[PDB]
């Protein structure tokens, strides 16, 4: 298991092997809505919520799931 | 006059996030 950084700046991301810690997403729009994207503090939850957000903490568990960058060449 | 560097994240790399 495990989970990346909270996306201080650097992502190289962290481990997350305390049982329940998942890894959420807080975001305000995500895919271009100004120039860095947006909004996407990162980190690691205990718990999987779950709703109508609009711009909230986002979750998933399992391991790994909030790289970022998974773009592939080509 | 730069006052507010600390604010938050984004795609990655908005390190003042806010302009």
């Amino acid at each position: 298991i495990v989970c990346h950084t909270t996306a201080t700046s650097p992502i190289s991301a962290v481990t997350c092997p305390p049982g329940e810690n998942l890894c959420y997403r807080k975001m305000w729009c995500d895919a271009f809505c100004s120039s860095r994207g947006k909004v996407v503090e990162l980190g690691c939850a205990a718990t999987c919520p779950s709703k109508k957000p609009y711009e909230e903490v986002t979750c998933c568990s399992t391991d790994k799931c909030n790289p970022h960058p998974k773009q592939r060449p080509g | 006059i730069p006052g507010k560097r600390t604010e938050s994240f984004y795609e990655c790399c908005k390190e003042p996030y806010p302009d």
